[PDB]
DNA sequence: CCCTGGAGAATCCCGGTGCCGAGGCCGCTCAATTGGTCGTAGACAGCTCTAGCACCGCTTAAACGCACGTACGCGCTGTCCCCCGCGTTTTAACCGCCAAGGGGATTACTCCCTAGTCTCCAGGCACGTGTCAGATATATACATCCTGTGCA
DNA sequence: CACAGGATGTATATATCTGACACGTGCCTGGAGACTAGGGAGTAATCCCCTTGGCGGTTAAAACGCGGGGGACAGCGCGTACGTGCGTTTAAGCGGTGCTAGAGCTGTCTACGACCAATTGAGCGGCCTCGGCACCGGGATTCTCCAGGGC
């Protein structure tokens, strides 16, 4: 009885508004936390600056958007719809990473 | 007046009420703005109530009023308000945006009430809107909020259009000379625009004395034995002194040093490795790795089987949790009030706590928990495990005990580290609590 | 007074009202630029370090650019930018 | 006496420092010797691609009914134009967001 | 001996975070086992990143990692980015 | 007669061209290809045998990569025959 | 001059299509391989050309041949 | 008097030439200064990178009896190799080949 | 009247003969070795002159050689070069 | 039934050719050796503002958890045609050799361009400061899915 | 199978507000003007080498055709895991204390290491020459694939 959209139209809707938008997908302290965590085994007392944290979220986020383009553009040539470690794998692979 | 007026209902003002309040006429007849340092438990909610009573029964102009208070007391002075003068009528925001919109549209922009309740957030959130209406007296209540200038409560608090102003705290100097100008500042921009025996004291003595009121609680109730205090010196067990001695030298990140030497003078286990390895038990090792321990071990099945009812204050949760570990160890009742705990099982432990026939001994506070509340008159001593710079929240976490509702002597036992930066700690908290006395309690 | 950070602000500023007349720029949108004036300053004079070094010769000269240019942008860019510098270098040879 | 003072870039015509770019070059460690003509070529070749794509964003600004250029409308400038995304193929643009793109078999159908 | 451990920070980046990253990458359907092979090419990023990162910095004598030095790591991995310097 | 089943040539054919290490296509067409291209950057172009020579091993390394990546897209799409559409997808994913 | 393209042969194509790893090839993917082929020499032989005409030569130089190679970051080994 | 040469190679015993990096270093426009111990430290590592190359590749040349080593050895020592490849991971080996696999699918069932 | 040309094949020969004492090269090969010599000492220097750029300086030193080779070089082999070079470096100090 | 026979390809061992790598010489150019200088970088003070540690109160958006149903991934079948293996015929590559000339590579000379200096001064940069463009909120109006209900 | 209508999301105006962009100002330091000195490169001339054009014979390689099996592609069915929406929980984000030092940034002073110059002798590049390794052919083996007891 109550409204109830098709499997598939809130994913389409949200594919345009993130593709509209510009902002950060990422939330900032939990990023902060993992780079600190991961600069901590190549060096103690270590400290980062604001804006190097702001850069390295972007760079990641940009590569992340990517290698998601491409492994989209796998799984449709395995003429399947969804995503799989199979296509982010041969993403790789053939990027050369 | 020296009576107070016929509009108080369900009970009349006291003469120290009365007094404060002729005080208060005095300082607006003067055109002036002032502070009330009554003290916490002295009835600064009911002066100021009987003030506005005054402004609105005895002069005819009563416009808009505002009433700045913590979220913790907005129940409590809207019960005031309702109880004292009915013939007033407050209104309150508090609640999300859906909330604060209705209550915006529907009760305050259409300008029928007379005094407004609000808290710190919703004064920062609905800023625009309070902002609109002419502001005939602010009172903003625990004022040592605004000390800091450059704050963004300070600065939306002086961005506004208030004819008359008031604050009222029990603690108008923190820490140095600063924020006693910031108050003033707040109070009368025009004649404190600067940098705030006969050179000094006496001088300052003159300045704050016709925008000041203190009393004491000692010319009113006359009871309640007065502060009996012991300071314990306590050397560190030898593990403590090796990490002690590898803190100062210079792997595990030590970036705040005198921060690691606050705990490291209360417990090395608080740090990574100090501890025994897998079987983690907690039989002994916790007393013998700290000397403070050592003293607590020894003081409290002392008191027990004396007058027992004994709270420690603490400056860390860590702390908290091994002071915790050994109560379970010793199967003593312990309660937890620390910044972590939900508000409503606060209460409940409170009242268990200051049950008439109660079984609780144990009660550990984080010194800065809770605030201007907890009325635990049945402990009898309290124990400061740690002391930080402001003597201010050392006074009121050992009155939290000392309070109108206490009836035996009350002892406060403070432990300190010889040769550690507990010294430094100590004797700053004393030069800053002398300069309060020297500087308030004539 | 800090020390003086030298950028093309100012220059980005006078082309844009050059080529929009009633426009503006944000702060990061001008920071984007400079960077993207730095990278290519950047491009073309390695890539004429590395021809003079080649021809073994010593000198960074027009045509040595020139060829940078062309081996770095793609096809109607570089035919535009050869023209565009070429005639600021016949400009300047007239002038002074 | 003392002739007035004209900038390299007035007799070049150029809206750049032709003077900053000859001391950036001769500051670079990219050759011992630096030519007259080499920074006015160098100054002309920038000026234009600033010129290309600072035209492109303000007209992508112009659409998306804004009078100022923000990040969003430099990626939106540099791809859309083939050449200028062939030059910044390898290039991050901070706040710049994707081009709308949903592949034709996820569309409803 | 008190003490509890909360979370490892490779879950901090969190499914619904994942799934907004792929929304913009352009992707419908996604399976459950993308999260992790996506926190680990993360963390093969943000490795190498900030390895050459702190490289840096410890040449220049210096205990703060600088926007500078993440910006010259990744033009060294070939990831210029405009917007920081 | 004998027959062989239609693949175990190719396995073997696979082994033989990977042990190997010479070129595999004509040096008279692949020069002739060369210089066809070259008629459209400059006329009477002439080539020395080493530059052909670099030319024709840099092609056929990148051919070899490109037919790798291909055979692997084409295994992805649970397949042994390579297409065009392999290639368009390994090309894309390169970045070309 | 034309038909030369053509020269870059069916069993050429599968050899190279061996050494690379495949079993099947499908009959529409030589005219791919080709037009592939084309860009490639396009793009070096351009970047060559342009070298040489700076060198202010007429013959085109395996060192040439390598700058272009390697500025498209496909360095060789072997000719200089 | 003065004393007989002796080359800084001999030195810091090293076979690579000190001074033919030193010199290098100077005319090829990479700083105004060039320290000491820079020539050194850079023939040492050259030749500790060619020891490990020509190691493996001597190797590979004695698996297939010769004794000459060959660009296919060459080859073969890098690409067998996990760091070498990454460090020659976009280089071309003229007249080396590719490594042998198949993939398992196209093998016989 | 050829002029002299320069190359390492000289030394890439002393140190065959250190590591493998009866094991030869070829023509080809020794092109190759000569070719990745020259390739790793361009990376090098390049990424040093950058280095000092970056530090605002003006000499190369063997901290910027060693820190060019912790860039460049992954993991292992660049654990061991810093060794050797170090070590090359006291040597140097010691004998001078 | 699988296991055996036949046949083709691949492998290993021997003997004769060719040429390319390794060694030995000449000379000339580049690197080592001394000596002298200066400017770059190290070392050191003084200042200042950001960054780190352990908490507290409060709000609220986002994350976690959960049950349901539905497209979808996956497997299994069948068809047919396209690709592969093999024989035959033809075409052009490959090799060897020869002939001619364009052009790359070298050298000598001169000049003209650029580096370096000193004086001068104006363009660019930091610092204040104020007004407008863009963000936000909120009520409308429109377009978009989705399902039911006659159509069966 | 084709519309009606309901519910929801999204675009559209309009009003408010704020903080960042654009502009003016003073100062200073780096670019321009005028000048001189020296060496890099443009220009001309010469040599020889190495590219191109052509011819003839060889044989391996390509093109064409043919026949048949296996792989691609469409179709169907199933049962499963992921999207969707709702209710509960948590911590991200913001605003505060509270000290200290800490780390980076600028100005000054001073020594030592790198540039530069002249001089000279071995190290290294080019040139010959020669013999052993690789190659090429030949002939005797072992492995593997295909057809059949459906051998
Ligand atoms: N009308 C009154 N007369 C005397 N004492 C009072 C009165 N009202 C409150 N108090 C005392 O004040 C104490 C609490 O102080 P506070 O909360 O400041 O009071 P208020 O809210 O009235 O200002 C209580 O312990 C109570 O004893």
């Amino acid at each position: 009885k109550p409204h109830r959209y098709r499997p598939g139209t809130v994913a389409l809707r949200e594919i345009r508004r993130y593709q509209k938008s510009t902002e950060l997908l990422i939330r900032k302290l939990p990023f902060q936390r993992l780079v600190r965590e991961i600069a901590q085994d190549f060096k103690t007392d270590l400290r980062f600056q604001s804006s190097a944290v702001m850069a390295l979220q972007e760079a990641s986020e940009a590569y992340l958007v990517g290698l998601f383009e491409d492994t989209n553009l796998c799984a449709i040539h395995a003429k399947r719809v969804t995503i799989m470690p199979k296509d982010i794998q041969l993403a790789r692979r053939i990027r050369g990473e | 007046f020296e009576d107070s007026p016929s509009y108080v209902k369900w009970g009349k003002l006291r003469d120290y009420q009365v007094r404060g309040l002729n005080w208060l006429i005095s300082l607006y007849e003067n055109g002036i703005n002032g502070i009330l340092a009554d003290e916490m438990g002295l009835g600064k909610t009911l002066q100021t109530i009987s003030l506005l009573g005054y402004m609105k029964h005895y002069r005819n102009i009563p416009g808009p009023h505002m009433v700045l208070v913590p979220k913790s007391t907005l129940h409590n002075w809207m019960s005031e308000f309702k109880r004292w003068v009915p013939t007033l009528r407050s209104v309150c925001l508090i609640g999300d945006k859906e909330q604060r919109a209705a209550f915006v549209r529907d009760v305050l922009l259409p300008g029928e009430w007379d005094v407004c309740v609000t808290s710190y957030e919703m004064l920062i959130k609905e800023k625009s809107v309070f902002k609109k209406f002419n502001w005939r007296y602010l009172v903003i209540d625990e004022a040592h909020r605004i000390k800091n200038e450059k704050s963004k409560l300070s600065e939306i608090v002086r961005e506004f259009k208030t004819t008359n102003r008031l604050l009222l705290t029990g603690t108008p100097l923190q820490n140095n000379l600063h924020e006693l100008w910031s108050l003033l500042n707040f109070l009368l921009p025009d004649v404190f625009n600067s940098a705030d025996d006969q050179k000094l004291v006496e001088r300052l003595h003159m300045v704050l004395r016709p925008f000041l009121l203190r009393r004491i609680k000692a010319d009113v109730e006359k009871s309640l034995p007065p502060k009996k205090e012991v300071k314990i010196y306590v050397g560190l067990s030898k593990m403590q002194r090796e990490w002690y001695t590898r803190i100062l030298m210079k792997k595990m990140r030590l970036l705040n040093i005198l921060m690691q030497l606050r705990k490291c003078c209360n417990h090395p286990y608080l740090f990574d490795g100090a501890e025994p390895g897998p079987p983690y038990t907690t039989d002994m090792h916790l007393v013998t790795n700290s000397g403070k321990m050592v003293v607590l071990d020894k003081l409290l099945p002392k008191l027990k089987e004396q007058g027992s009812r004994v709270l420690i204050f603490s400056q860390m949760t860590r702390v908290l949790d091994i002071l915790e570990d050994y109560c379970m160890w010793r199967n003593y009742e312990y309660c937890r009030l620390d910044g972590q705990t939900p508000h409503d099982e606060r209460q409940d432990s409170i009242n268990a706590y200051n049950e008439p026939n109660s079984t609780k001994f144990v009660f550990m506070l984080s010194t800065r928990a809770g605030g201007l509340g907890i009325n635990l008159a049945t402990a009898d001593v309290v124990i400061l495990y740690d002391s930080d710079w402001n003597p201010q929240v050392d006074l009121q976490a050992m009155d939290r005990a000392h309070r109108i509702g206490q009836t035996k002597t009350v002892r406060v036992f403070r432990f300190i580290t010889d040769n550690t930066v507990e010294e430094r700690i100590v004797e700053r908290a004393e030069m800053k609590l002398r300069l309060d006395s020297i500087v308030i309690q004539q | 007074r800090k020390t003086r950070k030298e950028s093309y602000a100012i220059y980005v500023y006078k082309v844009l009202k050059q080529v929009h007349p009633d426009t503006g720029i944000s702060s990061k949108a001008m920071s984007i630029m400079n960077s993207f004036v730095n990278d290519v300053f950047e491009r073309i004079a390695g890539e004429a370090s590395r021809l003079a070094h080649y021809n073994k010769r010593s000198t960074i000269t027009s045509r040595e650019i020139q060829t940078a240019v062309r081996l770095l942008l793609p096809g109607e860019l570089a035919k535009h930018a050869v023209s565009e510098g070429t005639k600021a270098v016949t400009k300047y040879t007239s002038a002074k | 006496t003392r002739a007035k003072a004209k900038t390299r870039s007035s007799r070049a015509g150029l809206q750049f420092p032709v003077g900053r770019v000859h001391r950036l070059l001769r500051k670079g460690n990219y050759a011992e010797r630096v030519g007259a003509g080499a920074p006015v070529y160098l100054a002309a070749v920038l000026e234009y691609l600033t010129a290309e794509i600072l035209e492109l964003a303000g007209n992508a600004a112009r659409d998306n009914k804004k009078t100022r250029i923000i990040p969003r409308h430099l990626q939106l400038a540099v791809r859309n134009d083939e050449e200028l995304n062939k030059l910044l193929g390898r290039v991050t643009i901070a706040q710049g967001g994707v081009l709308p793109n949903i592949q034709s078999v996820l569309l409803p159908k | 001996r008190h003490r509890k451990v909360l979370r490892d920070n490779i879950q901090g980046i969190t499914k619904p975070a994942i799934r907004r990253l792929a929304r913009r990458g352009g992707v419908k359907r996604i399976s459950g086992l993308i999260y992790e092979e996506t926190r680990g090419v993360l963390k093969v990023f943000l490795e190498n990143v900030i390895r050459d990162a702190v490289t840096y910095t410890e040449h220049a004598k210096r205990k703060t990692v600088t926007a500078m030095d993440v910006v010259y790591a990744l033009k060294r991995q070939g990831r210029t980015l405009y917007g920081f310097g």
